[PDB]
């Protein structure tokens, strides 16, 4: 974890945190030096498409 | 984007094409040009099927196919823009529609446009063809309301 | 000021994921420190809620 802000994504990715996927609201309103991706994300909510 | 479709087909360095049966109930198949000619006759892609109207009427095309073996699948496809207005309402026999196909994930939406343009061996029309790669557990969905060059196989 | 986007909805259905044949895509849009976004819609519009 030190020295640099390590945020784990758990069950989340970053665009799906940053719109609000339910799961993910944990995430609102938080910094990070650098994000965590897991494989086992998934997405609990309308099915999004982001050009 | 043309350079990224023969990087592609170029990389995966197969032509193999399996042939595939949709329900296509309501339209004409194969369909011929003048252009295309193949052992002196009329003909077309080999690998498309330009869909037309039959009894001048052009139902809603909804037709879906899975992918159920484990191999990514690429299918191309194309939306065929008249050069007049005459030939829209002789081959499709209804107005321009919008030609979507989609997946879980990829969705292309393609609008025709009717114009003449610079004639290539006589042929005022064109045709785009875009190509849509579905993933196993993915289906392929195409909602046409005409103007389709519909894929024959993957 | 700087820039336009416009996006048409398209009408149709679409494979069913998570039970929901509907979707959603999902842009964004920059604003510079003096500038202003004006949105129309006659319809079809997920709003934002804030910046
Ligand atoms: C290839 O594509 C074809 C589609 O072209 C597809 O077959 C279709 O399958 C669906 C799903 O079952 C069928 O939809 C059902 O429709 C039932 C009502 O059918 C009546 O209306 C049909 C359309 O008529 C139009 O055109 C006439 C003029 O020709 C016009 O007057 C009408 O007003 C209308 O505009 C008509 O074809 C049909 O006649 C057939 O009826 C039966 C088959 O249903 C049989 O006797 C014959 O085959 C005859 O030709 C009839 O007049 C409706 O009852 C049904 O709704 C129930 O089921 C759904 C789904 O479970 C439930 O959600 C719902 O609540 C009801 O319980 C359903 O909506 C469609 O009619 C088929 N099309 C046909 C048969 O042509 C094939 O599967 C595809 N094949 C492959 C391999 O993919
Ligand atoms: C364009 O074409 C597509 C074709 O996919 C149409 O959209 C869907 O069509 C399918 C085919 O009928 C509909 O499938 C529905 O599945 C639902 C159940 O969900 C799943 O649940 C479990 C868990 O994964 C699966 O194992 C199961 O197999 C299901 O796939 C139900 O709504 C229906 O299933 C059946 O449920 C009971 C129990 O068997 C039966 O009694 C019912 O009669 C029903 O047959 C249904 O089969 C799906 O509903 C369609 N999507 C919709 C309606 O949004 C488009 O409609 C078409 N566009 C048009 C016509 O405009
Ligand atoms: C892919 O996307 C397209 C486009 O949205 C969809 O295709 C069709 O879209 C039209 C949009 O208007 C659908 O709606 C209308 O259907 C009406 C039903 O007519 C029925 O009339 C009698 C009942 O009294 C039935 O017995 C008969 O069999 C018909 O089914 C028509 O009235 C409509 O035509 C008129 O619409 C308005 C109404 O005032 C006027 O502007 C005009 O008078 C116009 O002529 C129109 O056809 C239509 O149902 C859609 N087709 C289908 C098969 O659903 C597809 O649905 C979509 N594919 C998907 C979602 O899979
Ligand atoms: C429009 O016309 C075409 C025919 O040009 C037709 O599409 C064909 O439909 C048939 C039947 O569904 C498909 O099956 C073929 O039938 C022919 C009959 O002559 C056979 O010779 C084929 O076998 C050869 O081709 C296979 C695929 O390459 C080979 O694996 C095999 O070894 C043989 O060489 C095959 O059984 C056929 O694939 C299509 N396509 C073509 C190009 O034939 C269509 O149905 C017509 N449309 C309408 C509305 O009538
Ligand atoms: C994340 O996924 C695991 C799968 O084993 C599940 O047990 C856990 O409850 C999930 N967490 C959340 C917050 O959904």
């Amino acid at each position: 974890d030190s020295p640099h802000q390590i945020l784990d994504g758990k069950n989340c990715t970053l665009i799906d945190a940053l719109l609000g996927d339910p799961q993910c609201d944990g995430f609102q309103n938080k910094k990070w030096d650098l994000f965590v991706e897991r494989s086992k994300a998934y997405s609990n909510c309308y099915p999004y498409d982001v050009p | 984007d043309y350079a990224s479709l023969r990087s592609l087909v170029a990389s995966s360095g197969t032509l193999e094409f399996n042939n595939e049966s949709f329900n296509w109930t309501g339209v004409t198949q194969n369909g011929t040009s003048s252009a295309c000619i193949r052992r002196s006759k009329n003909s077309f892609f080999s690998r498309l099927n330009w869909l037309t109207h039959l009894n001048f009427k052009y139902p809603a095309l909804n037709v879906t196919m899975p992918n159920n073996e484990q191999f990514d699948k690429l299918y191309i496809w194309g939306v065929h823009h008249p050069g007049t207005d005459k030939d829209q309402i002789f081959l499709y026999a209804q107005a321009s529609g919008r030609i979507t196909v989609s997946t879980k994930r990829s969705q292309q939406t393609v609008s025709p446009n009717i114009g003449s343009r610079p004639r290539v061996r006589n042929i005022p029309s064109r045709i785009s063809i875009y190509w849509t790669i579905v993933k196993p557990g993915d289906i392929l969905l195409i909602n046409s309301t005409g103007n389709l060059i519909a894929p024959r196989g993957y």
